[PDB]
């Protein structure tokens, strides 16, 4: 079975250096691009870094560039992120995401366990209105999202991704590229919308739908997550 | 000085040059279009044909323009001759490496490019060095349409000795390569054919002859102006290089005739083009 | 042996079927070809904006 | 024995029956049809990546992805819009003569001189494509294979047999016998109730997937049939054999209808496909180029000439947009 | 002008194109031999002589040169429908039993097979290693029956060497393409341990000839 187990973290002095690792066991690791995605202990998700398949293309976020290095070991199936001079904005949970890119693939499909790192004290804006709405089980619901730039590219895609984070769990892909439903996800979810105006409808909201819902863009780097919509009862 | 036109030989070396423009552009367009550069010999032959054209156009500019333009024409004719010389060296070295192979290196034309670009850039650097040393203002026109190799009678001999020394080193190398190819081609079983020894011998000896006949400026090394300043034009040695380009074309034809994929393309194209045209 | 019995049984199974006229089959092929000629991209060349290649 | 006289009498009965229903010919009915003119097709994409000769191809039902199998031991799934190789599968037998793309898109198949049809799982977890099921059972080489669902595949081999398999169990649920020479092609019907199979004994047999019996049998060619293709109606089919002749038969009339021939062509046909409306008949030849015939009037309405070796595989998309021709010079070309 | 995950699709295509190019330059330094011959000749013997159903592939290695041998004896179908898959083999190893000049002759079926594959459309330049098997039993049965019962034009003796040389020269003049291809004839038996060295010394000349063909000198 697919497993991405991260290691490294804990209490770190400010200004020191650390290195997280992500042991990948259960899949052909050398074909997958890898992402590091951050999550603050009260806020939402934000993208840290991305290394490509075969280490050819490396991208960092603008708020983390220079002092972070993402690397991989393909014979050993491990993914390192070496961080230097940790500030107070870097105390968070770090997730290890895999994503493969070809025609018809589903990026960001599997997410790691995520490790906690506690320190000692022209981008596309993706709004979501934080509408933490209560809902009874059995009825329908619709979560909205809005961008600042048209995500519909010239090729025909609409690079909007929907993620569900349950209480006490890692995130999980529901809808990739606006319309397409991921695998292992029940068909009650539906993504729809036009340029800069998106929505996710759930019909017959059952259990294990309570949680936070995020809308990410993959139109151009850096990848910017929505603020989150926390569905509840 | 005094000189002689000889309109007979001028008509000869005009007809030969306008023949060698057309019979080189036809080969270039045949290699690119109908032959599509699928084989490595198409890369070698397109290099040889473009190096002959780059010489023939320069000689035609020198003979046709009454001004002279001797810096441009002399430099491009030297570039054509030196790159033809090292293309022939590259071909007869590739055959020598083929005879001593062990495993079937079924590789396509990717290491000829590292040779051709290297030869072109190295002769470009060795003519940039000459234009830096001799200077871009020389006025070396010893006669109308006759150009020496620099106005200084010391520097002209000092660069003619360099050119002839490179030519003679290449001729000694082509003699050694043809000897070692025939010796390795006689210890095999497929190689005892007379055609495979005749082609190698007659493309080695022509190279050796035409680069020993370009190195005899090393014999007149007594600081003489015997090749460069004495004008003359009573000789036929002013009108030599038309037949020299024809000899290089015969070398190209002999290289192409022993390569059967080019030959059946020719024999098919002359069948399909002499019917509708 | 027994292969010839199976061969003549197959020939008899093929022999007793219905065979419509060649004019009817030709008219049906003509009607199918002329009924879908508007939706044929290689037959009638579409403009370059409609063309994905 | 006296059974051969019964077979000859029944063959003469069938010949008289199928000669009785020939009320006209296809040419004298299709003279009232405007010709399609000079069809000119240009090489849009040119997918390069194979190293030995390409022996098979198949499009996708989304008409964007295609698969190609070659003799260097590689299947390659190409994105034909952007010429990007989506997948490259290494085979354990370098001698593949057929390949097939599943109509759902999850699977791909290949087979050849090792008599085994391997089924690979494209849309999988854990990344790479891996072998789902090896179907062994034929005793000759595999000449064609075509998916019915994701669990049913019909193969046609060079031991004079076709077979209908079940990819979950792994064994032949049906065996179609009746050919005397090596079966070289196959073409499923649009409704996938029937399929034709052309063989080396110059006969094309219409089978029946549900009841494994030869429904009809057509003859007309003089040499071995190399390629077969259904008309888009599902009522006719065209063959291509080694005697430089394509032939449009018919199922409801049990007879040939039209002969696609030209005296300047003296080489056999390697592959055959139809246009989407059934107006054009595409045919790949041995003299290095493909031909485009008006399927109702029978004349060379076009020539696709861009290959330097023998055109081996050919396929028109499911939306009729393009034509991929793959050949023995290891190139595929997407004409449009 | 490409998207953020069209650039990665192009990068994946470049990486697997690199893998195709690497695996094709690796699998072109392999010597692909094609085994052929009549039934009960010496093919199954010479597979065992050289330290070792569809295509039967046999990999071995002799002095830094990897060999693939494709036995096609179990492909009981039409030879004219899959033989062009082997167009481009390095050499054809054709086995002929010398002790078939009286069996039911049976040397003439082998001569028709040699003439069929030696003058083929697809093997106009493929060299042929030609193994002649069981010479030590062919000389045992040459003391009794003469060679004239299979060769009526044999104006020669019944010596083993003369009969063997006549059989070899009767085989090697079947190629009409005397200049394009060549034949490497050998006399082997069960006690040799040197047939694989003849195979190596005979395909090194085909390797040199094909390297020289790539350089333009055919
Ligand atoms: C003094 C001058 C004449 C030196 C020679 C310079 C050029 C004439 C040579 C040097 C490198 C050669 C190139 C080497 C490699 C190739 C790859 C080849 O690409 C292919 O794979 C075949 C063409 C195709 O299939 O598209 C196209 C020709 C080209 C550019 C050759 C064209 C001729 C070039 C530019």
């Amino acid at each position: 079975d697919v497993q991405l187990v991260e290691s490294g973290g804990g209490l770190v002095q400010p200004g020191g250096s650390r290195k997280l690792s992500c042991s990948a066991s259960g899949f052909a690791f050398s074909s997958f691009g890898m992402h590091w995605v951050r999550q603050a202990p009260e806020k939402g998700l934000e993208w840290v870094a991305y290394i490509s398949s075969g280490s050819g293309t490396i991208y960092y976020a603008d708020t983390v560039k220079g002092r972070f290095t993402i690397s991989r070991d393909d014979p050993k199936n491990t993914l390192f992120l070496q961080m230097t001079s940790l500030r107070s904005e870097d105390t968070a949970m770090y997730y290890c995401v895999r994503s493969i890119y070809y025609y018809g693939s589903s990026p960001f499909d599997f997410w790691g366990q995520g490790t906690t790192l506690t320190v000692s004290s022209s981008d596309i804006v993706m709004t979501q209105a934080t509408s933490s709405v209560p809902v009874t089980p059995g009825e329908s619901v619709s979560i909205s999202c809005r961008s600042s730039k048209s995500l519909l590219h010239s090729n025909g895609n609409t690079y909007l991704y929907w993620f569900l984070q349950r209480p006490g769990q890692s995130p999980q892909l529901l809808i990739y590229r606006m319309s397409n439903l991921a695998s292992g996800v029940p068909d009650r979810f539906s993504g729809s919308g036009s340029g800069t105006a998106f929505t996710l409808t759930i019909s017959r909201l059952e259990a294990e739908d309570v949680g936070v819902y995020y809308c990410m863009q993959h139109l151009e780097y850096p990848l910017t997550f929505g603020a989150g919509t926390k569905l509840e009862l | 000085c005094t000189k002689s036109y000889s309109a007979f030989l001028s008509g000869m070396t005009s007809l030969l040059l306008v023949l060698l423009i057309l019979l080189t552009l036809a080969g270039i367009l045949f290699i690119i279009f109908v032959r599509k550069l699928v084989h490595r010999m198409d890369v070698w032959l397109i290099a040889l044909l473009i190096e002959l054209l780059l010489w023939v156009l320069g000689k035609m500019i020198q003979e046709f323009s009454s001004t002279g333009l001797c810096l441009l024409t002399q430099n491009m004719m030297f570039l054509g001759l030196m790159c033809s010389v090292w293309t022939h060296l590259g071909m007869a070295l590739e055959k020598t490496l083929a005879l001593f192979s062990r495993t079937p290196k079924r590789t396509s034309h990717r290491n000829v490019c590292l040779y051709l670009m290297g030869v072109f850039c190295l002769v470009l650097l060795l003519i940039i060095i000459l234009l830096i040393t001799m200077g871009p203002d020389a006025n070396l026109n010893r006669g109308p349409n006759m150009c020496r190799e620099g106005p200084t009678k010391g520097m002209h001999t000092a660069v003619q000795g360099l050119k002839a020394g490179c030519y003679l080193l290449a001729a000694v190398l082509i003699v050694l390569l043809t000897v070692i190819i025939i010796w390795k081609l006689l210890r095999t079983k497929f190689g005892r054919k007379p055609r495979l020894i005749c082609n190698v011998t007659f493309t080695g000896l022509i190279c050796a002859f035409s680069w020993f006949m370009l190195s005899l400026p090393l014999l007149f090394l007594g600081e003489a102006g015997s090749l460069g300043f004495d004008c003359t034009e009573s000789l036929v040695a002013r009108y030599y290089p038309g037949p020299a380009a024809c000899l290089a074309l015969l070398l190209i034809i002999l290289y192409a005739w022993s390569f059967s994929h080019f030959m059946d393309s020719l024999k098919n194209q002359v069948t399909v083009t002499a019917r509708y045209f | 042996i027994a292969q010839a019995r199976k061969l003549v049984e197959q020939l008899k199974m093929e022999a007793n079927i219905d065979r419509i006229k060649v004019s009817k089959a030709a008219a049906d092929l003509m009607a199918y070809c002329e009924a879908h000629a508007k939706e044929d991209p290689l037959l009638t060349p579409v403009p370059a904006s409609e063309n994905p290649f | 024995d006296q059974l051969r006289q019964e077979a000859e009498q029944l063959k003469n009965q069938i010949r008289d029956a199928r000669k009785a229903c020939a009320d006209a010919t296809l040419s004298q009915i299709t003279n009232n049809i405007d010709p399609v003119g000079r069809i000119q097709m240009r090489t849009r994409r040119t997918l390069r990546g194979h190293l030995a000769k390409i022996y098979a191809m198949h499009w996708g039902t989304d008409s964007r992805l295609l698969v190609s199998a070659s003799q260097d031991g590689k299947l390659i799934i190409w994105d034909s819009y952007t010429t990007n190789k989506v997948h490259a599968i290494p085979l354990r037998s370098s001698w593949v003569m057929t390949c097939a793309y599943a109509p759902s898109g999850n699977y791909v198949a290949c087979g050849g001189l090792d008599n085994i049809c391997s089924i690979y799982n494209l849309k999988t977890r854990e990344g790479n494509v891996r072998v789902s099921r090896e179907l062994a059972g034929h005793t000759g080489y595999l000449s064609c294979c075509r998916f019915l669902d994701d669990n049913q595949i019909v193969t046609s081999s060079g031991d004079t047999t076709c077979a209908l398999w079940d990819i979950e169990t792994g064994q032949q649920t049906t065996t179609f016998t009746g050919h005397t020479g090596d079966v070289m092609s196959l073409s499923l019907a649009p409704d996938t109730r029937l399929f034709v199979s052309g063989a080396c004994d110059a006969s094309a047999k219409l089978w029946d997937v549900r009841e494994g019996m030869c429904r009809q049998t057509f003859t007309g060619h003089e040499s071995d049939i190399n390629a077969i293709c259904f008309f888009p109606n599902g009522n006719a089919f065209a063959t291509g054999s080694d005697d430089a002749t394509c032939r449009l038969f018919d199922l409801r009339a049990d007879q040939e209808l039209m002969t696609y021939s030209h005296d300047n062509i003296i080489c056999g046909i390697t592959s055959v496909s139809f246009s989407k409306s059934g107006r054009l008949l595409l045919a790949g030849y041995d003299d290095f180029n493909c031909n485009v015939w008006d399927a109702l009037k029978a004349d060379r309405a076009g020539v696709l000439a861009g290959h330097d070796n023998r055109v081996s595989c050919l396929g028109v998309t499911d939306d009729g947009m393009a034509v991929a021709t793959g050949s023995w010079d290891s190139f595929l070309k997407i004409w449009n | 002008t490409l998207s953020a995950e069209d650039k990665a699709a192009v990068e994946r295509s470049k990486m697997i194109d690199r893998n195709l190019r690497e695996d094709g330059e690796k699998a072109a330094r392999e010597v692909k031999l094609l085994l052929l011959g009549a039934g009960e000749s010496g093919k199954s013997t010479i597979v065992k002589q050289m330290k070792i159903t569809g295509i039967v592939e046999t990999h071995f290695t002799f002095k830094d040169l990897h060999f693939k041998m494709f036995d096609v004896g179990g492909q009981r179908s039409e030879r004219k429908k899959w033989i062009h898959c082997f167009e481009g083999v390095t050499a054809i190893i054709f086995c002929v039993a010398l002790s078939d000049y009286d069996l039911v002759n049976r040397m003439h079926e082998s001569m028709k097979l040699f003439d069929s594959i030696c003058n083929n459309k697809w093997f106009t330049d493929t060299s042929i290693i030609l193994f002649l098997n069981k010479k030590d039993l062919f000389e045992e049965k040459i003391k009794k029956s003469p060679l004239t019962i299979c060769y009526p034009e044999y104006a020669g003796s019944n010596t083993y060497e003369e009969a063997a040389a006549y059989i070899q020269c009767q085989f090697e003049d079947l190629n009409k393409r005397k200049d394009t291809k060549e034949i490497y004839t050998h006399f082997t038996c069960a006690t040799d341990t040197k047939n694989v060295q003849f195979v190596f010394d005979a395909v090194t000349d085909v390797i040199i000839k094909n390297n020289l063909k790539d350089c333009g000198l055919f």
